[PDB]
């Protein structure tokens, strides 16, 4: 029956430590496909979820259409979508949870014509890499072999319409089948749903939105906070007469902008914030009065560097069920909401989150670093539960 | 992780009760008088065993009724992704090799020479998943290409529960992910059960259909060792004559 | 150190009709050297030659193992011990003077009564206590 | 000189290279052989619960009540009157050790042993003190099985005249299931050298003793012409032995004429052992059918 | 030396008695010994009587630095003993394939159940965190070391408290019992070791058996389960092959044997904890019988420390004065030195040359 | 239910048994009627 | 760490990796030179057999045990190199080291084809070898003591046994030196040490590793090895004749 | 052991230039080395001499240079004696004969010329590739050394060292970062890596691949380290009898002939297993 094969993989560990794992994969013969064209009913018995045939086509995004486009696929208009099980896989690998499990939830409902496929698990779709490569290529063309493969088992009836991204897919492989399309995706819309114009301003809203992205994550580099500095610096930077030195303080209605620093001294931003928590000591220049702000120009400052290093131990709590049955469940990293609105999130590493969702508990904080949005913590003890008065 | 998706399907693409594809050997080396070679799934082992012979040392440790079963166990240097070169002190050599002589002093049929010693050697070529049920096929095939007497053809299997499902012959990453883990070591004929091992916690109302798809499991892995089994003294009859 | 017998010390053996002993069998039979120079050697019939009761013994029996005092108190010419516990339960013992002692009651229940209430003999001296214990073991 | 390092090449399996298919009854262990009335257990299997259970893998054999089964590999048994060969490993107050290729060590009685002078002189504990002299430690003898003991060990005795200490030559050693029984395990094969077949799977080749126990050293260089029919009949030995061969006298006898063509040092290939075995095999197929 | 060899009377007549379903200390077959736990002073150390076994047991923790990964947890040694005043045979070298199985069983209850929160044991991560270590040390055998071992372990990890710091912003602080109370540990479940005997090839089973009873048996099978419902480890051993049904009673028997020993476990750290609490005497002295022959106790005595001052005196004084004859050190060459009857020339030349 | 079938069942022994006597016997061997 | 020894501290970097004294320059010399050498034998008093053997900067000492209880029909040659730990640039670790099992191997394998083994059936003589201080060539002192030793202890052999050693320069034209130092050795490429029986003119054991290639040098140390085995004998024939000249008149 | 009379046979059959096999004085047995039989390591050999059975393993790892000299790494050997091989292997009687062939291995290749140390050094001071061969004792048949130092070579050179470009700046990412590439390595350049001869002695005639029949009857040997280019790196004699110096310089000549004949046969056949790749399958222990 199954046919043995490996796959390699290059995991880089916390530690820089990067290794030449080697797994497994057992193929099949027969792959559900999940239609009703299907011409041999029985050797998979379609025991799921089963599209009914009205549709005029099929459109199969490669990968991307679905990771960041995934917002226009849920209008219960757009009808005849199938997933291929390699974009899904990159969707999961590469855009956390929050996607992914809207993703599945998607999937996992009744009122789409959502199914899935496995491509990967299929005994002629599979196809491993070869010298000179990439993730991209290398996915385009499996979702392309898997179109075809779909296309002659379903005898030449149902016209597919791979959409994509690429142009160099819609250049070589849209000319050499008859009965399926590589083409992009507003054209995809023009050319087959004028009613739906509706996606058709969503779409040229997030292609855009898109322009701006590579502009927004490409003038981000590799850098989230301004780096710290020694103390030395700091003594003479106040002793020459650069740096005042004061207490600091958020507001709680707004709390990721309205910082204070009591010589008021507004910051703005979390980039100007820099890595800091209220009562606090920390020496702060000041800055030109043609980049001041309104509540009148106000002299705003920049922190480099803290002396004195003010902590505290808070009350916080644990996500909700729906959310850690979707964790895993053995969710080594975790997320906790603090009781006070002038505190941040905290990153800490726990091994009970399903059974402590009716607790208050306590952390502490160690180290905050830059290559995380948030501060890292660990777990002190427990408190009390709330719905009761203790 | 996702260790069993909605479709049904694992990581490495089996369903729940499958099995990975054994391919076995008989009659590796000649020096020794028995040898065996099994890879099952992805993880390779070797027995070698020695004949009833005389008790080294001869320092009167010798049983007048029965035989002295002598089992070791050895693992390669390069058998997993990290190096993890160990001495030969460690206790989890000897804990396997004592599961080991506890089911081999069950399943031989040893009541036959008296004052006799029998040498037991497995060596793990590359460890990925169960290598209890690697190392006792591994020796029962030895064992029956030594010529020595035996009850019945033991064969082991492992198990596992997630999701309120039974597994089959668990992998490492399935192992090392706080489950319930469970292996046997079965009599086909009998349904008797020669060893029984545990970890991690199992609520008491789902322990017989683990305990059951372990079983089951060992009975499928009875069958494709059978088969081998079966082409080999086929060939050497026909050799012979 | 360990005793030594012969073949011929059981009563009517030679070098033909030699006796059965087993591994692990339990033998009631005296000393003749018992000096700290050399292994303790036994012989096992008599000093004419008739074995009175000596040989391999137990067949039904239970044998335990108490402490030198109370073998040394039941071996008295005014000891009323095993009259009275004999009264309750029927018995017949074989006392050795290394600590041993092979009882033989009727029911397995009398025989392990008899062996867990004897270890206690040396103790729980007799009248104000031992009617009273005796009339409670009773049952 | 070229030193050929040649690579691995697969086996070919299922022996297609001829075609057979056996008409025998197989078991492997755990298999429930005949269940009748009433049969009596051989070697080889055991009892259960009414039923008669293989416990090796192998062929049944029965001879007219009898089912036992027949494996393929096993160590040598001892039997009263069967010619073996063996070693000297422990050499004790009253005995020697040897080893024989058995489950347990076989004992030489210092009362069964043709000692030095060969006739009648004496026998005392003077002797005793010299006995550990002569047949010291890794020496070879050939003896003959005495009686079976009761844990199967097995003495075995001198008490002949083509028994006792070897000398020079080469020792073979192979499976103790490739010999065939006969009436007459010693040989003198007229090709320059002498053999014997013992039936432990010690073959031991030494040259033909000239005209006409140890007595005798004869520690003097051997001829050429000899080796060369030693080294011959070694090699033809190892070749028919290695793929199923049994051996007796004129299987060896077939396979050395077989081999004269070709040189003695160029018979080490995988090859060139099958086209002799091969040869040997049609000579026997035309000989006795 | 070894142990005392077994007759084959007691072997028939222990048989005869399980075929018969009656044991040789009069219980019945679901029954244990009874239980007799003894506290000492400072806390996490117990004495557990089964039967006639005894354990000690003893927590102790320290402050250590968290290795390399696993930055925000503690490590937690174990380490069995069996000791040569045990029992003849046990032997400090020569008993090595009994304290693997037993280690191994203990560890792996005790550590893969996840009863302990090791998770709040840290007081900075990649630095100083608590480093606890159990031991345990076998006193007397008279079989089932495993459910008195087990049980000791539980009792002495329920009955420890920690030391306990102050930490806020980078700054340590390390108290004392006078300084700050010592704190408790959070404890999820309790794990409870159970064992079965199997006699005659499984046709009758025995629970908790001692000693000559071991010996009369074929193998032996353990389940070990935590409270509630949940089982937490299985081993079978010996010379034991099993049926289907009998996993599922034995299963049975050890949640009701594990109820109850949690009841009486409960029920001992609470009178414990009273008496500690009203203000009583407690600890191993105040435990001893004092109704039996074989104990006795002694108040303080001053003995009379009225005269050693004249004794050492005239000690001192009536002894001879170190004497006067003074040694002379004779200089060689710078390096070398002798101090004695010395040697007559001033060194050895062309002695033999 | 079944917990309290097998409650029935498998309880350690309820009150007056011989275990109980004999272990009063071996604490009343070792007592002490004198003080 | 060790439940036998006193424990100290766990880690201890020693600080010659710290010395911030850089490497000197050995020097230049003459080839054809052996360091002056003081032999003697018979020092132990509860030893069997003793010598001690000291040149420039060697100190090594010798002790021969009996024969003692327990290839029979032959007696067994036990051996056991051990080096002082205040030796050397560094501290060693007194469990053991593999770089002293190998000496003790090379030990073995050069003093048993000396002794006659045939006189001492189901005996065995156990030798001991220390190095208080190492100051250059180390191996062709455990030979030439040890043999001493041997001798000194009445036990017979066919002739003794003298060693000598070698190192390789590492300039453009590099040429071997008889009797290296610490400062000729640590700046070498290659060293060999030979065996030499004197009178018996045979070669007991040979040892050399590096990266001298041409098999034309190698011959030119074997052979001014034999040179040096050949100057060294008259010393070590003084100094049994002393040492039995002094043992014998004792009586 | 072997009786007095078949030691005199084989002695007086080895002067006349015959031996019990039927080969000569300086006939040399064939061998079926072979290549990547092991998964989970880089690099992989198995070399069956005879009743002999080798395997070894080189796997390539991150590592810190040592202090003495910072653009290097090394290499760490670790001869393992596994107890199937023998029964009185059991446990420990194997470590003497591991140490032994791993600190015969140490000086073999304790030079500065033995492959090369620039190329497993990335950052000076700061990080090196480090090299683990492991070999593994299957069989023993006599000839242990050179079946051994076959498969060292055999097996370095197929190892892969997947090259990593990471920049060591301090404002880029500093963290090795890889090629990412699956199936992207480098070669190692093994052309001179050095092979041990054996020359065992019986009577006055020196014989190359003594069998253990004919171990047993010599009382002593010698060792020689040879490249393929013909030059020496070690030089041992191991046995228990004296050896004479003229047979020291009779035995370098065959040393030097044989390493030579093998260095340059071995070069051979591993190009015509190199020649053909994927294809061909690999066959090993089935």
């Amino acid at each position: 029956m199954l046919q043995k094969r490996e796959k390699v993989l290059l995991l880089r560990t916390f530690q820089g430590r990067t290794l030449r794992i080697v797994r497994e994969h057992y193929l099949r013969p027969c792959v559900p496909c999940h239609s009703p064209l299907c011409p041999q009913p029985a050797a998979c018995s379609h025991d799921g979820k089963l599209l009914s045939s009205d549709v005029t086509h099929y459109v199969i995004p490669d990968w991307k259409v679905v990771q960041d486009y995934l917002e226009i696929l849920e209008f219960p208009e757009l009808k005849g979508i199938i997933f291929m099980q390699t974009a899904c896989q990159a969707v999961q690998h590469q855009r956390g949870r929050r996607q992914y499990n809207k993703l599945r939830n998607l999937l996992k409902d009744a009122r789409h014509d959502c199914i899935l496929f496995a491509n990967e698990f299929q005994q002629c779709c599979y196809l491993p890499r070869e010298r000179g490569e990439s993730m991209e290529k290398w996915q385009t063309r499996s979702i392309y072999n898997a179109a075809v493969w779909y296309y002659h088992h379903c005898q030449d009836r149902m016209p597919i319409v791979m959409v994509t991204e690429d142009e160099e897919a819609i250049q070589q492989y849209g000319s050499e089948t008859e009965g399926v399309f590589v083409i992009t995706f507003k054209n995809y819309l023009d050319n087959f749903w004028p009613d739906l114009k509706a996606a058709h301003e969503l779409c040229d809203s997030i292609l855009q939105s898109r322009r701006e992205r590579e502009n927004e994550s490409q003038e981000s580099h590799g850098k989230e906070y301004p780096e710290h500095l020694p103390l030395e610096v700091l003594e003479a930077g106040i002793k020459s007469g650069r740096y005042i030195q004061g207490i600091l303080n958020v507001n709680k209605h707004r709390a990721q902008i309205e910082a204070f620093v009591r010589l008021d001294i507004l910051i703005h931003g979390m980039k100007a914030r820099n890595r800091s928590i209220h009562g606090d000591v920390v020496v702060v220049e000041l800055l030109p009065k043609n980049e001041w702000k309104g509540r009148e120009p106000m002299p705003t400052g920049r922190v480099v560097g803290i002396l004195q290093k003010n902590w505290r131990d808070y009350v916080v709590t644990f996500p909700s069920k729906e959310e850690v049955q979707s964790q895993g469940k053995n969710a080594q990293k975790i997320l906790v909401t603090p009781w006070d609105y002038r505190i941040p999130k905290i990153r800490i590493s726990t091994q009970q989150a399903e059974t402590l969702q009716d607790f208050r508990v306590v952390v502490r904080i160690d180290s905050w670093e830059s290559t995380s949005v948030y501060p890292n913590g660990h777990f002190v003890r427990v408190l009390g539960r709330i719905g009761d008065l203790e | 992780l996702e260790l069993l998706s909605d479709q049904g399907y694992r990581v490495d693409g089996r369903r729940a009760g499958e099995l990975r594809k054994i391919q076995a050997r008989m009659g590796v080396f000649a020096q020794a008088d028995g040898s065996a070679y099994i890879e099952q799934g992805n993880t390779k082992a070797l027995a070698v065993v020695y004949g009833p012979h005389e008790i080294r040392g001869s320092r009167a440790r010798a049983l007048p009724d029965r035989a002295l079963v002598n089992c070791q166990y050895s693992s390669a240097t390069f058998s997993t992704g990290e190096r993890k070169r160990r001495p030969h002190g460690d206790r989890k050599s000897c804990e396997m090799g004592l599961q080991l002589r506890q089911t081999f002093e069950a399943a031989i049929l040893t009541q036959l020479h008296p004052r006799s010693q029998i040498d037991i050697y497995v060596q793990v070529l590359q460890a990925d998943g169960g290598t209890y049920a690697a190392c006792v096929n591994a020796a029962t095939l030895a064992v029956l290409d030594a010529g020595i007497p035996m009850r019945d053809f033991v064969c082991a299997c492992s198990a596992g529960f997630v999701d309120g499902t039974a597994l089959a012959d668990l992998s490492h990453v399935e192992e090392a992910a706080g489950g319930p883990q469970l292996a046997l070591a079965l009599l086909p004929a009998s349904g008797q059960i020669a060893l029984l091992e545990m970890d991690a916690r199992l609520h008491e109302d789902h322990l017989e259909r683990v305990l059951e798809a372990a079983a089951q499991a060992a009975r499928d892995v009875h069958t494709l060792l059978d088969r081998v089994v079966r082409q080999h003294v086929r060939e050497a009859s026909i050799l012979l004559g | 150190e360990p005793a030594s017998l012969s073949y011929l010390s059981f009563e009517g053996a030679t070098k033909r009709n030699r006796p059965n002993v087993q591994v692990g069998d339990l033998i009631y039979g005296q000393f003749v050297v018992a000096n700290k120079d050399m292994e303790p050697e036994m012989v096992c019939i008599d000093s004419c030659g008739r074995a009175n009761g000596m040989g391999v013994i137990g067949q039904d029996g239970l044998l335990f193992k108490v402490t030198l005092g109370l073998i040394r108190k039941l071996l008295a010419p005014d000891c009323e011990i095993i009259q009275e516990v004999g009264k309750l339960h029927p018995l017949e013992i074989v006392f050795g003077m290394n600590g041993r002692i092979w009882v033989k009651a009727k029911t397995i229940q009398q025989t392990l009564i008899l062996a867990n209430i004897l270890e206690a003999c040396e103790h729980m001296t007799s009248d104000q206590r031992k009617q009273i214990f005796s009339r409670l073991a009773e049952s | 000189m070229a030193m050929e390092m040649r690579l691995p090449v697969a086996r070919k399996p299922l022996s297609e290279r001829l075609g057979r298919d056996t008409k025998k009854h197989l078991v492997v262990p755990g298999d429930t052989i005949t269940t009748d009335t009433g049969f009596m257990r051989g070697h080889g299997t055991y009892m259960g619960e009414e039923k008669l259970i293989a416990s090796v893998a192998g062929s049944v054999e029965r001879v007219n009540k009898l089912i036992c089964v027949k494996a393929l590999k096993t160590r040598y048994i001892g039997e009263v009157g069967d010619i073996v060969v063996g070693r000297i490993t422990e050499v004790q107050q009253k005995r020697w050790k040897v080893e024989t290729n058995s489950r347990l060590d076989s004992v030489l009685l210092l009362s069964s042993m043709n000692l030095p002078g060969g006739e009648l002189r004496r026998r005392s504990a003077e002797d005793e003190l010299a006995m550990r002299g002569f047949l010291q430690e890794g020496d070879l003898i050939s003896a003959e099985v005495q009686a079976v003991f009761s844990d199967g060990a097995v003495s075995l005795h001198t008490r002949s005249l083509k028994y006792g200490k070897l000398g020079q030559g080469v020792l073979v050693q192979v499976s103790p299931s490739l010999v065939k029984r006969q009436k007459t395990h010693f040989h003198d094969l007229p090709c320059g050298a002498s053999v014997i077949l013992g039936n432990n799977g010690f073959i031991w080749i030494y040259p033909t003793p000239e005209h006409k126990g140890g007595f005798i050293a004869n520690l003097e260089p051997v001829s050429l012409a000899d080796r060369e029919v030693i080294s011959r009949l070694r090699n033809c030995i190892i070749s028919l032995v290695t793929q199923r061969m049994m051996l007796y006298d004129t299987s060896i006898l077939y396979c050395y004429e077989a081999s004269l063509p070709h040189q003695i040092k160029d018979i080490l290939k995988p090859e060139i052992m099958e086209e002799i075995v091969m040869e040997t095999r049609q000579r026997l197929l035309e000989q006795e059918g | 030396m070894k142990e005392t060899p077994l007759s084959n009377c007691e072997r028939r007549f222990l048989l005869r008695a399980i075929e018969e379903k009656k044991r040789l200390d009069g219980r019945q077959t679901y029954d244990y010994r009874n239980i007799r736990i003894s506290f000492g002073t400072d806390y996490g150390c117990c004495i557990v009587e089964l039967g006639k076994t005894r354990v000690l047991g003893q927590v102790s923790c320290e402050l250590v630095s968290p290795k390399l990964n696993r930055a925000t947890e503690g490590i937690l040694f174990f380490n069995l003993e069996l000791s040569q005043m045990a029992a003849p045979a046990f032997e400090p070298g020569r008993q090595s394939d009994l304290l693997v199985k037993l280690n191994r069983l203990m560890e792996r209850c005790l550590r893969n159940s996840k009863c302990i929160d090791t998770e709040s044991l840290c007081v900075v991560a990649g630095e100083k965190v608590w480093q606890i270590r159990v031991d345990l040390h076998l006193l007397n055998h008279d079989g089932n070391i495993i459910d008195a071992a087990s049980i000791a372990a539980i009792v002495a990890l329920c009955h420890f408290r920690r030391p306990d710091v102050s930490v806020q912003g980078d700054e340590v602080t390390l108290y004392t019992p006078e300084e700050r109370d010592p704190v408790p540990l959070s404890i999820h479940h309790m794990p409870i070791c159970v064992s079965f005997a199997f006699f005659q090839q499984g046709t009758y089973l025995l629970v908790d058996p001692n000693e000559r009873e071991e010996r009369v048996m074929d193998g032996l099978l353990v389940i070990a389960m935590n409270k509630h419902r949940e089982i937490c480890t299985i081993q079978s051993s010996g010379g034991i092959m099993l049926l289907k049904d009998q996993v599922l009673r034995c299963s049975k028997i050890a949640g009701v044997k594990v109820a109850e020993i949690t009841e009486l476990i409960l029920k001992a750290l609470e009178n414990d904890q009273k008496v500690r609490k009203e203000g009583g005497k407690f600890g191993f002295a105040e435990s001893i019988a004092n109704q039996r022959i074989t104990a006795f106790k002694m108040e303080k005595a001053p003995i009379d420390t009225s005269d050693v001052e004249e004794k050492a005196e005239e000690i001192i004084a009536e002894a001879e004065p170190p004497s006067e004859v003074v040694s002379t050190p004779v200089l060689w060459t710078p390096g070398t030195a002798q101090i004695g009857e010395g040697v007559e020339n001033s060194w050895g030349d062309l002695e033999d040359s | 239910n079944i917990i309290q079938e097998e409650y029935q069942e498998y309880r350690q022994t309820k009150g007056r048994s011989l275990y109980t006597l004999l272990e009063e016997i071996r604490d009343l061997a070792l007592l002490d009627v004198s003080n | 760490g060790d439940h036998r020894r006193i424990r100290g501290p766990e880690e201890s970097q020693p600080p010659q990796l710290y010395a911030a004294d850089e490497e000197e320059a050995p020097g230049t010399r003459d080839p054809t030179r052996l360091r002056p050498v003081y032999a003697r034998a018979g020092l132990l008093s509860q030893a069997k057999g003793s010598a001690y053997l000291e040149a420039g900067g060697t100190k090594v000492l010798c002790a021969v045990s009996g024969p003692r209880q327990a290839a029979a029909l032959r007696g067994r040659l036990l051996c056991d190199f051990r080096r002082a730990p205040f030796a050397g640039r560094r501290r060693r670790a007194p469990p053991g080291g593999c770089e002293e099992r190998e000496l003790a191997l090379a030990l073995q394998e050069a003093l048993e084809p000396a002794v006659r083994l045939g006189r001492y059936p189901r005996a065995q003589l156990e030798v001991s070898a220390l190095l208080l201080e190492d100051g250059g060539s180390a191996l062709a002192a455990a030979l030439t003591a040890a043999a001493l030793a041997l001798a000194d202890a009445g036990v017979e052999m066919y002739d003794l046994v003298v060693g000598c050693g070698l190192s390789l320069a590492p300039g453009p034209a590099p040429t071997w030196l008889l009797d290296p130092t610490r400062l000729e050795e640590e700046r070498a490429a290659a060293g060999l040490t030979v065996a030499l029986m004197p009178v018996l003119n045979q070669v007991a054991g040979l040892l050399g590793s590096g990266e001298g290639g041409l098999t034309e040098s190698w011959a030119e140390a074997v052979r001014l090895g034999l040179e040096g085995c050949q100057r060294l004998y008259p010393v070590l024939q003084q100094s049994l004749v002393r040492a039995a000249r002094r043992r014998g008149a004792a009586a | 052991t072997l009786s007095e009379a078949e030691k005199v046979y084989i002695v007086h059959g080895v002067q006349e230039d015959l031996r019990v096999d039927g080969r000569g004085c300086e006939d040399y047995r064939c061998v079926e080395v072979e290549t990547d039989v092991v998964s989970n390591t880089s690099g992989s050999a198995r070399v069956k001499l005879g009743h002999t059975d080798i395997l070894v393993g080189v796997k390539a790892e991150m590592g810190t240079p040592k202090l003495e000299k910072p653009n290097e790494g090394y290499l760490e050997f670790f001869v393992d004696c596994s107890a199937s091989a023998t029964p009185e292997f059991e446990g420990r009687g194997g470590d003497d004969l591991g140490t032994e062939i791993a600190n015969t291995l140490y000086r073999i290749f304790n030079n500065k010329s033995s492959v090369d140390l620039k190329t497993l050094c990335i950052s000076p001071r700061e990080h090196c590739w480090v090299l683990y061969v492991d070999v593994l004792l299957l069989e023993c048949g006599g000839n242990l050394f050179d079946a051994i130092s076959i498969a060292v070579k055999a097996a370095l050179f197929n190892t892969r060292i997947p090259r990593v470009r990471v920049l060591e700046d301090e404002e880029g990412s500093k963290d090795i970062e890889l090629s990412d590439d699956p199936y992207d390595c480098i070669r190692l350049s093994v052309e001179n890596v050095p092979c041990i001869v054996t020359l065992c002695k019986i009577g006055y005639r020196h014989v190359v691949d003594a069998t253990l029949q004919e171990e047993a009857c010599s009382l002593a040997s010698l060792l020689v380290s040879v490249t393929s280019k013909g030059v020496v790196t070690c030089m041992r004699k191991v046995g228990k009898g004296s050896l004479d110096p003229e047979s020291i310089f009779e035995m370098m000549e065959t040393g030097k002939r044989v390493g030579k004949v093998l260095h340059a046969s071995l070069q051979s056949v591993v190009h015509k297993e190199e020649s053909l790749g994927p294809k061909r399958q690999k066959v090993g222990f089935l």
